[PDB]
RNA sequence: CUUAAAGAGUCAACCCUUUGCUUAUCUUCCCUAUUUAAAUGUUAGCAGCCGCAUAGGCU
């Protein structure tokens, strides 16, 4: 008997917009999928499957040229280098009003559940971003589509986010069809030979590439399936969609 | 088969009252008539509407209006007609073959009893809808045709039997059922005190003007014409409870109550007569509920 | 011991029964009893009385006062019988005046030059109406002005309205 | 079918107009202008408005008149006002010659020459030149103050 | 209006098929001419 | 009214000062919700975060969302970093940096 | 267990000088607003002071 956690109208600020060097705004869905694994380690409530809209989003800066705070010289080496002002590489900010459906199973009252997260969203950050304001979770239960359709009226406003494909490869199919892409998963490529440098020094650790796909911004009261519109975990190091393609 | 009621579909009203005049006289003499007129006095300082902490407290100046009798006269008159107008069933909108179908299923009604019923509810002083309360006797006159017939004192629900309100129905119904009209004059005397306390029908307020004025004619108190129109016809006493006379009316509905007397267990006008149209069997309960409604007319279609 | 009777008001739907009971008490109120004698209960306050208004009358009931004076109002009342019971309670009609009313207490008294002590009362009082019963009544002196009422104890010194204090 | 709220209540204010007490009669003015040149059109005309004139020639305007001001003389210029009326009499002041129609029926049409006289010279005006202007008084009996019926707006 | 049926109409006795047929030249008797000049007194759009 | 240049010890910041090192010095989170009102003037001009940016149309551009005045929130946490008295020669309080450079 | 870890974008400004909207013009013809309503609910404190009035009384 699954159940749904919601995370509405959430204030992220500080949130780093640089998903890769290619593609800049949004966190990809590997960031709103670990989110999943970060309840499921931190806390212990199993997290299956994770959606998310949004209410509101902007990318600090101007309309062609968003850019970077002024670095700090947080870096050994550089003693006499500190009057200057700083080395600056690009990674750009943004901030946003985001809306989230965690797919969970507790088999409990639903009276933990709902503090249970609270004082995780307390602790946790969003890719970085500092939480303002979130409104309180509820706890919904679906059992069929029309039960799901209950789960759909209640997020109105929001512009949900859906799969929808690679035709050939990124930018020519960002360019016929105008639409967006976004990191869905990671290719292996090569193993570090030493793990003294790790954070963990006990997982091997592997170089990895993002893969791309293409994606859909929707209504939520247009959708026809919120399976199509939620994201999980796959194979090998990737995201896919309990309802697949769009 | 199973024909259906016309979408817009009206009857005239078959019952004219004048809207009444209120007049102060005496017992002894009853012909020097003084108009009572209203009287719009200052009431202010009644305030605490909803969420107010300091504009609760203003003054409003609102010359509401008040009517008595003046204190040298201690009779208050009611002076209206009554028209009843007969050809009672034809349709002024709609028709035929819904009507002539109303004539095949309701030419034998019994009018006298409903004739005897509208006049009675002239006997009892019915119409004062308030300035019977506090009376000590109520004589009713009215004069038709040349024959002024008077009513000292009678009741008003259980109907009485008596031949002086007969007299008057077996030729009113007589007008109910063929032709013409009859006009008939209607005077009410009742003693309610020296400078006593005088009760016309009230009135719609502006957005803020007063807080209830009277109706008035030429600065002259007056009750509406279907205020008396709404008590010459109490004679709903055949819904299946409480027994005390209602207005007729196609859902048996008064508003002082707020509850429906005839809505919601099939006898509502409508369907009564719909039926009657295709071909059902009515008795003489429900059949001279169709033809007490439709005395008064409205809008039977949608 | 009371030995309570009570009386009705029968098919006033058309012309509102709690006007009837209004021109009853007004009628009661001016014409022989009610000047100074045992009293009166009316038992069911809660949201607008209505039907039935209970006198007890303790030094005994009689048949033809209640005809005598209800003689014109026939139609509208049904009397009761008498009721060997000690239950009933009386009340007291508490008084609230406007804004203007106490500005007029302060300008007939205690000092007013032309208009600077009327002045130093100008501000608001704070007395409000609130809204328990405030029941219709006739007067020959006031202008058909209405009662404000409540629950209060027994007193025993009763009046042509209500209760009284000794 | 609203039986749900039939309960609930309606509040209006209406226009009303009523006769006086005072008095016991209606009275209806008003003028008839009948204007000649009947056949030609405003706006058109000619080459179809002539082969209707040419068509129309041999009209019968005594009979067409004879209505036209049997519709005054049997009142049915109220439709409400005759409602419970005991008697309807209206005079008409055409060129100084007043006069007067008591009693007559409504939708049957009768045939007398109180009527006709004033079509006999009506039908001379709608089918030459010029105009007529008839005043029309109705004197009604409805009863004492009775109720009076104006168009509604 | 108040009966919501016509009564020339639906039987091709509207005025604009027998003032047209009278243009036209097809003959008329006394009740379809005294209709046509009955209303063209009343007045009103004949045109379309 | 309090000087920003110079801290100065009060009763009613220690409660704060103490119920947010009970969270440092061990485990948890506290959250507080912080308003500032300013008597400026009338139609007076207020000073938002500018952006980094090179923009070829605005040469001095205000932050916002969709429109509204608004700060960094590094910015807000540039002031709360502001703190360090405890540099040789020391006059002012500057932002923890690990080279001591503003 | 998040392209996780993290950073002051600050400042300054004269837009302004000048202007002929002019010339005419057919809205126009014809119409059934209508039929019937309970103003419910005023069941709302006033000429008043016997009254420190914001506690309790009387016509």
């Amino acid at each position: 008997m699954r159940k749904f956690i919601i995370v509405k109208n959430v204030k992220v600020d500080g949130i780093n917009a640089k998903s890769s060097d290619i593609t800049v705004g949004m966190p990809p869905a590997t960031t709103f999928c670990g989110l999943g694994e970060t309840m499921s380690i931190k806390t212990g409530i199993v997290v299956k499957a994770v959606s998310y809209g949004s209410v509101k989003f902007e990318v600090r800066g101007s309309r062609f040229n968003t850019s970077v705070t002024k670095f700090a010289w947080q870096d050994r080496g550089n003693g006499g280098k500190a009057n200057n002002n700083s080395p600056i590489q690009p990674k750009p900010l943004a901030d946003g009003v985001f809306t989230l459906c965690f797919e969970v199973e507790w088999e409990d009252c639903a009276e933990v559940l709902v503090d249970k997260v609270t004082n995780f969203i307390n602790t946790a950050r969003i890719a970085g971003g500092t939480i303002a304001s979130f409104n309180k979770p509820f706890v919904k239960v679906a059992k069929d589509a029309e039960e799901l359709a209950s789960v759909k009226n209640a997020m109105m406003p929001c512009y949900v986010v859906v799969d929808c494909g690679v035709e050939v490869n990124i930018f020519e199919d960002a360019v016929n069809r105008k639409l967006q892409p976004m990191v869905n998963g990671y290719k292996k490529l090569e193993k570090i030979v030493d793990n003294k440098h790790m954070r963990d020094k006990f997982t091997p650790a592997y170089l990895a590439t993002p893969t791309y796909t293409m994606i859909g911004y929707k209504m939520v009261s247009n959708v026809d399936n919120f399976d199509q519109a939620l994201w999980q975990y796959g194979e090998n190091t990737k995201v896919k969609t309990i309802g697949g393609i769009y | 088969t199973k024909l259906k009621a016309p979408a817009v579909l009206a009857y005239s009203r078959k019952i004219n009252p004048t809207n009444a005049l209120m007049f102060a006289v005496n017992w002894s003499d009853r012909d020097n008539t003084t108009a009572v007129m209203v009287g719009t006095k200052t009431v202010a300082g009644t305030q605490s509407v909803r969420g107010n902490p300091n504009d609760a407290d203003k003054g409003n100046i609102q010359t509401v209006n008040f009517a008595n009798l003046p204190h040298n006269k201690n009779t208050l008159l009611v002076k209206y007609n009554v028209k009843f107008v007969g050809d009672v069933f034809k349709a002024e909108l709609g028709g035929g073959e819904y009507s002539n179908t109303l004539q095949t299923a309701l030419e034998n009604t019994d009018f006298g009893t409903l004739a005897y019923r509208y006049v009675y509810n002239i006997a009892a002083g019915r119409t004062l809808w308030r300035n019977r309360v506090g009376a000590e006797s109520i004589e009713t006159v009215i004069t038709v045709n040349d024959q002024t017939f008077t009513f000292s004192d009678l009741l008003v629900n259980e109907f009485d039997e008596d031949v002086d309100v007969a007299e008057i129905a077996d030729m009113v119904a007589g007008v109910l059922s063929g032709e013409g009209f009859v006009t008939l004059k209607v005077e009410h005397y009742m003693l309610l005190g020296e400078g006593s306390e005088v009760f016309p029908s009230q009135e719609f307020v502006e957005n803020s003007k007063l807080s209830k004025q009277l109706f008035d004619l030429n600065g002259q108190a007056a009750m509406h014409d279907q205020k008396i129109g709404n008590a010459i016809r109490t004679i709903d006493t055949w819904y299946e409870d409480a027994t005390t006379p209602i207005a007729v009316e196609p859902y048996g509905s008064v508003v002082r109550n707020g509850v429906a007397y005839r809505a919601g267990n099939k006898t509502d006008l409508f369907t009564l007569m719909d039926g009657a149209v295709n071909g059902k069997s009515l008795t003489e309960e429900d059949q001279m509920f169709v033809t007490a409604n439709l005395i008064r007319g409205g809008v039977f279609g949608g | 011991m009371y030995n309570t009777i009570s009386i009705t008001v029968v098919d006033a739907d058309d012309v509102g029964v709690n006007f009837v009971v209004s021109k009853v008490l007004s009628t009661l109120h001016n014409k022989g009893i009610f000047n100074g004698e045992v009293g009166v209960t009316f038992p069911r306050m809660d949201k607008n009385v209505g039907d039935i208004i209970t006198l007890f009358s303790k030094t005994g009931v009689d048949r033809k006062v209640l005809t005598s004076t209800l003689n014109t109002l026939t139609d509208f009342i049904h009397i009761g019988k008498p009721k060997e019971a000690d239950k009933v309670k009386t009340y007291r009609k508490v008084d609230t005046k406007s804004k203007g009313k106490l500005i007029r207490r302060c300008i007939k008294r205690k000092g007013v030059s032309a208009e600077t002590a009327e002045s130093l009362y100008g501000n608001y009082k704070g007395e409000k109406c609130k809204l328990p019963y405030i029941v219709v009544n006739s007067k020959s002196t006031g202008q058909r002005f209405s009662m404000f009422l409540e629950e209060c104890e027994n007193s025993e010194k009763f009046n042509s309205y209500g209760l009284c204090i000794v």
